[PDB]
């Protein structure tokens, strides 16, 4: 469960990111398939190069969806639902995945906010992501 | 992975009495029904809305028994599990774009299937083994993704 | 979430072990210190022999904590509630073993209960397996 | 694992560069933090209920140094990590008690720690090269349990 300093530590964090939310998005996402290339086979149909059209516009969907996250951080499975649907019903991505890219988030976020990304506000954040890919995994069985 | 010499011909000894025509299909139904966002992956397979429908489709049956055989051809190379499904991972891979924690999946559910299938013969001991060539196998067909 | 045919099923397959509970969580426990050694790290305390009194004892209380699981399936939760907060405090076991455990547990129903053992069964068994690791790692962090 | 020698190359680079000593209870600190369960190993640390008290601990900062001494020691041999490890290994299994996958938890917060301490320098390939170093360290001191 998200305690307030979590809530806390979460908004002050992800505010700082800013504007930069869908750069950082699609940045995680870049590290993400560098490091871990068994992430790749979900994208079969993704130029998947270093700067490609398609990774930054899926990097701010990605990021939009934590920002409304955040936005709702009380009630995340119903803030969440449609894209569990979505994720349950068409993109079945495993649940191991998800961690991937939450660590490469967490890592983008360290590379880019250094005085933000306190051990408080790391341990929030890991929380944050874990819950977030709780619920876009909650409803495939 | 290594397998004792006592473990080699335990696994060895169980596999020559496994029902090549049913547990392969076994093993792949019941992994589209306890996971089923696995199906995905076999759309062309017609109907997998139940699990009565799962296992009994002729396609995943017929599909199940090749990649038994592909299982059996691991197991007659238990020390070179990596060269044995090279083309294979190449093919989930680049072909079929498989995400390789399946294979894990596929290979604790054929764990169990095995289990189902043979009773009190299916010792713990004997579990250890196959959980070693199953991993083993998973690992193999993961190694040529890039 | 556990729909109701998932409780009817968790029921009769729990139902069916019945008196052997304690002797199939004993043996679901030898399977997985066998099959993943790393499992034994959690007890050094322990003579972890085939036979060892102190494996059948735990495998009681597995077992037992199981049934009871079964019994309160609509609000586990509440029902696992001190069992939750000894494993954030005290036991500390990593999410990842609970895997392992719920897979042996999975093997010693199928070579046991054949006749319980089917695929709606079997993914049911999985759900509420999960399920219950979920709850008791729900306080760790 | 096996890292290319152009990964090779950046992997030393960038070590040469960190303080090894800082680094590493900065790391343990925010292990510690971040997954908290982990403080069953560290009792005798003391005071560990808070961020503050984790990170500011002497004994954390003390250890933290000795960890990253042997993980900066094994980067000398990036081809043989399971041997460099393998006394390590028996250690942490046979007097420690401790689950392997505490080792990859480590892995990916020294990552994190990491990318805070250089920012940008730490780029996606970077990253790249010290995650398959990070695994292969966890699977080395992994790989003499039993
Ligand atoms: C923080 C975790 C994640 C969030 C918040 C997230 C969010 C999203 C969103 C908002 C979409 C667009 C859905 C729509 O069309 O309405 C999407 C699509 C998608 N995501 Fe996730 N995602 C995450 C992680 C992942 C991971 C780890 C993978 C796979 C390794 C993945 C694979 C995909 C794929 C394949 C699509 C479809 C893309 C396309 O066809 O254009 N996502 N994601
Ligand atoms: C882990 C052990 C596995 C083995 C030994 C194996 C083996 C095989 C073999 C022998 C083929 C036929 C190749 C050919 O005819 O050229 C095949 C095809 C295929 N495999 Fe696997 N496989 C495994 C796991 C999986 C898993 C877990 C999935 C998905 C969840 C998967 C997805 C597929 C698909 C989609 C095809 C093509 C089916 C078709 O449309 O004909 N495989 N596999
Ligand atoms: C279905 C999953 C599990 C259930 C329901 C369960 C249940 C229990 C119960 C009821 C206790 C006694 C707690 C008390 O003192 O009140 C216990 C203790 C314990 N469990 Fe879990 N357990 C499960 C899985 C695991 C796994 C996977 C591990 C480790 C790999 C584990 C390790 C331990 C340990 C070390 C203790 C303390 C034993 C001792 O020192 O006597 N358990 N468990
Ligand atoms: C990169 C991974 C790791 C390395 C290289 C490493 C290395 C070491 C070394 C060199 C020692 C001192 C041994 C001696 O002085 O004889 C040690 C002790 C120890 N390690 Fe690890 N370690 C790692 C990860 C971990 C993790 C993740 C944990 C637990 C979460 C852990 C638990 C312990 C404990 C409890 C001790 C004894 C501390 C004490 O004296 O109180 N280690 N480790």
């Amino acid at each position: 469960v998200l305690s307030p300093a979590d809530k806390t530590n979460v908004k002050a964090a992800w505010g700082k990111v800013g504007a930069h939310a869908g750069e950082y998005g699609a940045e995680a996402l870049e590290r993400m398939f560098l490091s871990f290339p068994t992430t790749k086979t979900y994208f079969p149909h993704f130029d998947l190069s270093h700067g490609s059209a398609q990774v930054k516009g899926h990097g701010k969907k990605v990021a939009d969806a934590l920002t409304n996250a955040v936005a709702h951080v009380d009630d995340m499975p119903n803030a969440l639902s449609a894209l569990s649907d979505l994720y349950a019903h068409k993109l079945r991505v495993d649940p191991v995945n998800f961690k991937l890219l939450s660590h490469c988030l967490l890592v983008t976020l360290a590379a880019h906010l250094p005085a933000e990304f306190t051990p408080a506000v790391h341990a929030s954040l890991d929380k944050f992501l874990a819950s977030v890919s709780t619920v876009l995994t909650s409803k495939y069985r | 992975v290594h397998l004792t010499p006592e473990e080699k011909s335990a696994v060895t000894a169980l596999w020559g009495k496994v029902n090549v025509d049913e547990v392969g299909g076994e093993a792949l139904g019941r992994l589209l029904v306890v996971y089923p966002w696995t199906q995905r992956f076999f759309e062309s397979f017609g109907d997998l809305s139940t699990p009565d429908a799962v296992m009994g489709n002729p396609k995943v049956k017929a599909h199940g028994k090749k990649v038994l055989g592909a299982f059996s051809d691991g197991l007659a190379h238990l020390d070179n599990l990596k060269g044995t499904f090279a083309t294979l991972s190449e093919l989930h891979c680049d072909k079929l774009h498989v995400d390789p924690e399946n294979f894990r999946l596929l290979g604790n559910v054929l764990v169990c299937v095995l289990a189902h299938h043979f009773g009190k013969e299916f010792t713990p001991p004997v579990q250890a083994a196959y959980q070693k060539v199953v991993a083993g196998v998973a690992n193999a067909l993961a190694h040529k993704y890039h």
